[PDB]
C-alpha cells in the first residue's frame, strides 16, 4: 500500500527546507 | 472588515518596530526543543513573571554563510507586528555579540507532526477543524501583503485549548507583487517555485491542500526518497486519493492542487470564498472557529508548566557569547 511505501522511505521524519 | 482594522494596526507596528524588548540575564534557559542550520530553540523561564517560552537562538555567522541574511529580518519583523489567535505569540527581541533571539509564548502541546505520525491519520472532521485555522490564518497575512511559504504539520504547534498556532516565519515576506526565491520544503512545493516562475500567494494555498491531504491520509500527495522524484511528480498535474477521502475532499484537493495556479483556488475572482464556500467546508462556522467556541477533537497531555514531553530530546549544548561583536552592520534593524 502507498501508508506502507511512505512508512518504509526515509521521508517520515521532520523535513528540513532546502 | 475586521480585517481591515487588523491592517490599521500590523502596519502600526510593521512601520516602527519593537527592538530590544529583553536580554538573555533575564531567562533561565531549561531545555532545547528543537534545531536547525542556523541555531536552536529552548524552553525558557522568564524569571519575573515565572512565565514559560520558546527562545530561538540563531547564529549571525551561520545565517549570513548561508544567505539568510533578508529572511531573519522579515521574520522578526513580521512576528512583532502580527496579531491573530493562531500565530505564534512573539513576546521579547534582542540581540547579542553572537546570536539574535525571538521569545515567544510556550505552546507545551509541540508540533501538529508529531501526533498526525503517532494517530497516523485524522478523520475529515479533526482534519477540516485544523484547515479552518489554516484557511483564516492565510486570509488574515494575505490581507496584509504577506505571503508565508512555510506551511507543513512541523510548524503547526496544539494549544492546551486544541487549538493551532504556526511558527517559523523565517520565509515570511511583504510582497505586494511577485517573488522568485527558491524556498520551502521540497513535498509542499508548488510547481511555480520548483519551475523558478514569478510567484504569488497561490503557493499558500497548494501548500495547504498539501495539509489537508497528509492530515487525512497520513502520509503526503508527493513523496519520493528524492527531492529531484518529488518534484517530478508535483510539476506532473497528477494525484491520486485515497478510498476513503470523502468526494467533497477529493474536489477541494483537485482544486487546490491545480498546477495551473490561474485556475486554482484562493488564486480566483472570488479568492478566499472558494474555500471557506466550499461543500467540503459547509459545516464550519468560520466565526465559531476564529472565537475558540468550537470543541477540539484532541487537547495534548498536560503534565505541567515547562513539560517538554511532546518535543524530542537533542544535546544541551552551550550557549557561547563572544567578546566581540560579529555582523553588527548585517542586523542593524533586527
Ligand atoms: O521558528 C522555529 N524553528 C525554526 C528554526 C529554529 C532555529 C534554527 C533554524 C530553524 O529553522 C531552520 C533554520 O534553522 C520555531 C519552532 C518552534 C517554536 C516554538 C514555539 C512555541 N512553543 C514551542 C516551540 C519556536 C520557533
Amino acid at each position: 500500500t502507498t501508508y506502507a511505501d511512505f512508512i518504509a522511505s526515509g521521508r517520515t521524519g521532520r523535513r528540513n527546507a532546502i | 472588515e475586521f480585517l481591515a482594522k487588523a491592517k490599521e494596526d500590523f502596519l502600526k507596528k510593521w512601520e516602527n518596530p519593537a527592538q530590544n524588548t529583553a536580554h538573555l540575564d533575564q531567562f533561565e534557559r531549561i531545555k532545547t526543543l528543537g534545531t536547525g542550520s542556523f541555531g536552536r530553540v529552548m524552553l525558557v523561564k522568564h524569571m519575573e513573571t515565572g512565565n514559560h517560552y520558546a527562545m530561538k537562538i540563531l547564529d549571525k555567522q551561520k545565517v549570513v554563510k548561508l544567505k539568510q541574511i533578508e529572511h531573519t529580518l522579515n521574520e522578526k519583523r513580521i512576528l512583532q507586528a502580527v496579531n491573530f489567535p493562531f500565530l505564534v505569540k512573539l513576546e521579547f527581541s534582542f540581540k547579542d555579540n553572537s546570536n539574535l533571539y525571538m521569545v515567544m509564548e510556550y505552546v507545551p502541546g509541540g508540533e501538529m507532526f508529531s501526533h498526525l505520525r503517532r494517530i497516523g491519520r485524522f478523520s475529515e472532521p479533526h482534519a477540516r477543524f485544523y484547515a479552518a485555522q489554516i484557511v483564516l490564518t492565510f486570509e488574515y497575512l494575505h490581507s496584509l501583503d504577506l505571503i508565508y511559504r512555510d506551511l507543513k504539520p512541523e510548524n503547526l504547534l496544539i494549544d492546551q485549548q486544541g487549538y493551532i498556532q504556526v511558527t517559523d516565519f523565517g520565509f515570511a515576506k511583504r510582497v505586494k507583487g511577485r517573488t522568485w526565491t527558491l524556498c520551502g520544503t521540497p513535498e509542499y512545493l508548488a510547481p511555480e517555485i520548483i519551475l523558478s516562475k514569478g510567484y504569488n500567494k497561490a503557493v499558500d494555498w497548494w501548500a495547504l491542500g498539501v495539509l489537508i491531504y497528509e492530515m487525512a491520509a497520513g502520509y503526503p500527495p508527493f513523496f519520493a526518497d528524492q527531492p529531484i522524484q518529488i518534484y517530478e511528480k508535483i510539476v506532473s498535474g497528477k494525484v491520486r486519493f485515497p478510498s476513503h477521502f470523502s468526494s467533497d475532499l477529493k474536489d477541494l484537493l483537485r482544486n487546490l492542487l491545480q498546477v495551473d495556479l490561474t485556475k486554482r483556488f484562493g488564486n480566483l475572482k472570488n479568492g478566499v470564498n472558494d474555500i471557506k464556500n466550499h461543500k467540503w467546508f459547509a459545516t464550519t462556522d468560520w466565526i465559531a472557529i476564529y472565537q475558540r467556541k468550537v470543541e477540539a477533537p484532541f487537547i495534548p497531555k498536560f503534565k505541567g508548566p515547562g513539560d517538554t514531553s511532546n518535543f524530542d530530546d537533542y544535546e544541551e549544548e552551550e550557549i557561547r557569547v563572544s567578546i566581540n561583536e560579529k555582523c553588527g552592520k548585517e542586523f542593524s534593524e533586527f
